[PDB]
């Protein structure tokens, strides 16, 4: 089994670079599923980079994306690390609205910040679209069920 | 002149902003280099004095925008 | 261009209307797994006269043909849905709010008391239409409970 | 032929037929229209520093 000895999310590697070695192990490069697995690894790597960009605002640049991909931040942790950086946001926004080119841009800076500082305004896709996030959950639970259907047939 | 200005504006309003800015900056820089090329001529130094006077107009409106340019009185 | 964008908004409202007439899931019709025939006759590889290295290419053509048929059936569904919504977007309302731009007259000027109102209309659309009321702790309650613990001595 | 019992449409094809277009951010409208209404402010305010009222209706001194 080799790389397949550990689960898809429960390795130490990132999910994209683990999907790469799983696909390299299960399939030979002349396959169709090898190509589709490498394309899926590119998609998951795009998701990892889009998570690192929206996570380095809080936790610095070297952020260890595997902890927040294995277990994403609960809403109370998103709130508690918004408020971890609220004072620097307020001081930086006051420094920007002081050095704005015009009072229009100064009011735009303070309005966009006082909307972007209230932690209730973080758009949670589960609160906004609950029956969409349920289908987003079933989008992975369905293919896990397809794997379990194959293993129950075997 | 109304038809020419409307045609010129409606040709200009179809461009993106970066094309407009680089086209106008290139036209300004070429027409300014044409006046800084020929020296000793009277028209070129009057041209550059007029460019300095437009810069003065912008500066004196910048220092008092609700009253206008500073006129000596 | 304004009429085309308004027709596109009428079309998107008609899509949401006749998609919520059927009350279907959101991701279901974009997922091409749901347009896949899982009761397929599944061609047996022992009749197709394969040599040693010829069986994975047979498996790849069967899988790719079934995936191509699923994607083509998804496209046929979306062409039917587009026809059903383009035929019902013509009979619609088209009473949309306008884009908040600053009100500038012909020879007059624009005031900052209206440009600020326009940015208020911008940042009032940054707050989500349904949000978690994540409570930031107010300072007046925080100092009160800290001193209430200080009177106990903790 | 256990692979032919699996769903033939890949997970990659699901992720590219579901997340097909990059979604429009909510802050893009604020950033773009505020960057343009900054020019609306700067040209047409009477208190803007580089206002266009003295270039258009020049003066009468």
């Amino acid at each position: 089994l080799g790389p397949q000895m550990e689960a898809l999310g429960a390795s130490d590697l990132l999910l994209s670079e683990q999907i790469r070695v799983i696909t390299e192990h299960r399939y030979t490069p002349d396959r169709l599923q090898y190509k589709e697995g490498m394309k899926l690894a590119d998609k998951i790597a795009a998701q990892e980079a889009a998570l690192k960009e929206e996570l380095k605002v809080i936790y610095g640049d070297n952020v260890d994306v595997k902890h927040f991909q294995a277990s994403p931040r609960t809403p109370v942790q998103q709130l508690f690390d918004s408020l971890k950086n609220a004072a620097a946001n307020k001081e930086r926004a006051a420094k920007e609205a002081a050095a704005a080119a015009s009072p229009y841009l100064a009011y735009a800076v303070t309005k966009k910040q006082e909307v972007q500082a209230d932690p209730s305004n973080i758009p949670f896709d589960e609160v906004l679209y609950p029956q969409l996030s349920e289908e987003l959950l079933e989008l992975e639970l369905s293919d896990i069920r397809e794997d379990e259907i194959a293993l129950e047939k075997a | 002149i109304e038809a020419e200005a409307a045609s010129i504006l409606d040709r200009h309003l179809a461009k993106p902003v970066a094309q407009i800015r680089k086209e106008q900056a290139s036209a300004y820089a070429s027409l300014l280099k044409r006046a800084e090329t020929a020296k000793g001529a009277k028209w070129a130094e009057k041209y550059l004095e007029d460019v300095k006077a437009v810069q003065w107009f912008d500066a004196s409106v910048a220092e008092a925008p609700a009253s206008g340019p500073k006129v000596a009185a | 261009k304004k009429q085309a964008t308004e027709n596109l908004m009428k079309l998107l409202q008609a899509y949401k209307d006749i998609g919520d007439a059927k009350s279907e899931p959101l991701l279901k019709n974009h997922n091409p797994r749901t347009f896949e025939d899982r009761d397929y006759p599944v061609p047996d590889f022992r009749t197709q006269n394969l040599k040693a290295g010829d069986v994975p290419k047979f498996f790849d053509t069967v899988i790719s043909t079934r995936a191509s048929a699923a994607i083509a059936s998804k496209d046929k569904f979306w062409a039917g849905r587009k026809t059903e919504a383009e035929a019902a977007s013509a009979k619609a309302s088209a009473a949309f709010p306008r884009v908040a731009v600053p009100e500038w007259k012909k020879g007059k000027t624009v005031s900052i008391e209206n440009l600020n109102t326009v940015t208020d209309k911008y940042a009032a659309a940054l707050v989500p239409k349904r949000k978690l009321a994540l409570p930031v702790l107010p300072e007046g309650v925080k100092k009160a409970v800290e001193d209430f613990a200080a009177s106990v001595g903790q | 032929d256990r692979v032919l019992s699996l769903p033939a449409v890949s997970k990659n094809q699901v992720l590219e037929n579901v997340f097909h277009t990059a979604p429009k951010a909510p802050v893009e409208h604020l950033e773009k229209m505020v960057s343009a209404n900054s020019k609306v402010y700067d040209a047409l305010n009477l208190q803007s520093k580089r206002v266009l009222i003295w270039q258009v209706k020049p003066a009468l001194f």
